[PDB]
């Protein structure tokens, strides 16, 4: 991006969810004339962030590479998806960090 | 009633230097009420160990109340018995009452708890335990009872 | 903070009813009531069942609509287990509707819903149905989901040909499908899609529901309708009615025909013509013409009286429940006005006001 920069002086830079700022011109040898940020303005909060750090059973919850397969833990997460599973109206998606875990708690699941 | 309930709290503490009784008290002001008593035989001195189980009661009479609250974590002396429990097992909110009532402060204040039959006491005990990590045995008097809780 | 609380709550609610209009709205209807015995009725979330409230609610709902429009005729649709099924066509006696809706409570709903089948023969019922009478359906659902055994979108399109207008009530929350039909069904209008918070709002629901909608100028039904009211005679002798040929002391004349029928507002079985009353069509003169509501003036003012105006009770001070008729320029109290507002259909201050 060296080239773009010496290349181009109107060099316009945003994103979404890019937060903080201050390391994007460390990892990126340049700077802003000007930079901030942008939060909504929203009538009523619509969109609903909260953290669940533990089951229904109070069982703390992580996906690490070496506790990955806790099958306590594991069926704490089939019981998360149970309850929303009987619940969503239209659509939900579930992430992982890992494709290969992934394959691997769903085939134990579907086991 | 309730005025007149007001102990000597933190005031006289036996502590076992092992197999020791040593009754200390947190000041040498507690030591000259408690001369004024003669059935005995900070400052400790020597009881006869069996004699305490009635001194107990004496004190109770004279209103000094010993205290039992383990400072097992200050106890270096003993070996702990650091052992965990799975996070499958589910304690209902009467046992972690329950294990708040001896962990006020986290020293280990002895007493007495009764529950009903089929609560799970075995599991409260076992909790326990596995919360205070030193040194300690279980007694019933009887058999097929005491194995299966061994079980 | 109480009564401005309030005070705030019946302006927003007064900002809602803003619109009194005199819309032409439906009134030679046709009712169909699609009902679900499916097991997600079964929960007990609902006390003491979903599909209780169901069926007293239902039983309410068909009381009132016969009360409210009685020229109308509703059939029933139930889903049960993969197909729906017919227990009560349309018909102005209320009567089989009720008996099949205890038959309903006396027996278990269980299954999963087919909302292609049921919108289906839906359609085969309203198939024979004349151009003045509007075809609308009601719909409840207490699931998320629904399996059918063809595409639903040549339905929404056909029955959208087929001139209907439809309310959704959902148990949980929206779902896109059903809101898309209220969408396409009602021109746009996504109103007619809604969902419950609890029974009290459920309740309001029913009591919103049983009342017509008005109707759209370009769906244009203009035209006459033959009616002619029938001769009630108190007769002396036990005599066969057409319908049921049964020996009744008394009854009616067909205007044309001169047969008796046991009940009204019905057809004619024989010349087939519709026999009402004047109450029926009185029934739905305050829809034709409504109730404007009424100037709630506040109590900085001087007021030409400190007592109500047609209940006769003093007024209170720290707010002023002094509801004015615009039609009148009368001030009665919230009492008097939210009672003939909800009952009454005219104002006696209005009667006193000489034009
Ligand atoms: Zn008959
Ligand atoms: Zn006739
Ligand atoms: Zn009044
Ligand atoms: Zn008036």
């Amino acid at each position: 991006i060296k080239p773009v920069f010496e290349r181009f002086s109107s060099v316009i830079i945003t994103s979404g969810t890019i937060s903080p700022l201050d390391m994007y011109p460390r990892m990126l040898n340049f700077k802003t004339v000007l930079q901030k940020s942008y939060a909504m303005t929203l009538a009523k909060k619509s969109f609903l962030p909260m953290i669940i750090t533990k089951g229904s059973d109070q069982v703390a919850i992580s996906s690490r590479f070496e506790i990955r397969n806790d099958p306590s833990i594991v069926r704490n997460y089939g019981s998360m998806l149970v309850e929303f599973a009987k619940i969503t109206p239209d659509g939900m998606v579930v992430f992982f960090p890992s494709y290969l875990y992934m394959e691997s708690i769903v085939s134990m699941w579907q086991t | 009633f309730i005025k007149g309930a007001t102990i000597s709290y933190g005031k006289v503490k036996l502590v076992i230097k092992h197999n020791r009784y040593f009754v200390e008290t947190t000041q040498a002001d507690i030591l000259q009420m408690l001369l004024n008593d003669s059935v005995i035989g900070v400052h400790s001195f020597e009881i006869a160990n069996e004699s305490v189980e009635v001194v107990k009661k004496r004190c109770q009479e004279i209103d000094y109340p010993v205290l039992e609250e383990y400072d097992f974590r200050n106890d270096h002396r003993n070996p702990d018995l650091d052992i965990d429990l799975k996070p499958s097992t589910q304690i209902r909110p009467y046992q972690e009452k329950s294990l708040s009532k001896m962990f006020g402060n986290g020293r280990a204040r002895s007493g007495i708890i009764v529950l009903p039959c089929g609560a799970g006491k075995t599991l409260v005990g076992i909790t326990a335990a596995c919360t205070i990590k030193k040194s300690v045995i279980v007694l019933c008097t009887s058999s097929v009872s005491v194995m299966q809780w061994r079980q | 903070a109480s009564l401005v609380a309030s005070i705030v709550e019946a302006r927003k609610k007064r900002t809602a009813k803003k619109n009194i209009t005199p819309y032409q709205r439906g009134i030679i209807r046709s009712l169909i009531l699609t009902l679900d015995c499916s097991e997600a009725m079964l929960e007990k979330d609902l006390r003491p069942n979903r599909h209780a409230m169901i069926i007293q609610y239902a039983i309410d709902f068909v009381h009132e609509f016969f009360d409210q429009n009685p020229i109308s005729q509703m059939g029933i649709i139930i889903m049960r287990n993969g197909l729906a099924q017919l227990v009560s066509q349309v018909s102005g006696n209320p009567q089989d509707h009720i008996d099949a809706l205890k038959s309903i409570r006396k027996q278990e709903p269980k299954g999963n819903p087919s909302l292609q089948n049921a919108l289906e023969m839906a359609r085969g019922l309203l198939l024979p149905v004349p151009a003045h009478c509007t075809r609308e359906v009601l719909i409840v659902f207490g699931s998320l989901s629904t399996t059918d055994p063809g595409d639903i979108h040549q339905t929404i399109d056909s029955l959208v040909s087929e001139k209907i207008r439809v309310k959704v009530l959902g148990l949980s929350a929206q779902v896109a499908i059903c809101k898309e039909l209220c969408k396409a069904t009602n021109y746009g209008d996504e109103s007619f899609y809604k969902i419950l918070l609890d029974e009290t709002h459920l309740k309001e629901l029913f009591n919103e529901a049983v009342t017509p909608l008005p109707v759209n100028k370009i769906n244009k039904g203009f035209t006459l309708v033959k009616m002619g009211f029938p001769t009630r005679i108190f007769e002396d002798t036990p005599t066969f009615c057409s319908c049921h040929s049964k020996l009744v002391y008394g009854g009616y004349f067909c205007p044309n025909c001169h047969s008796k029928v046991c009940s009204l507002p019905t057809v004619c079985p024989c010349c087939d013509l519709m026999l009402i009353l004047s109450t029926h069509l009185a029934r739905s003169y305050h829809h034709l013409m409504p109730l404007k509501t009424f100037a709630e003036v506040p109590t900085t003012e001087k007021f030409r009286s400190e007592d109500c105006f047609s209940c006769q009770s003093r007024f209170p001070i720290l707010t002023s429940s002094r509801y004015r008729c615009e039609d009148c320029k009368q001030e009665f109290c919230v009492d008097c006005d939210v009672f003939i507002h909800e009952i009454l259909h005219n104002c006696p201050g209005c009667e006193s006001k000489p034009v």
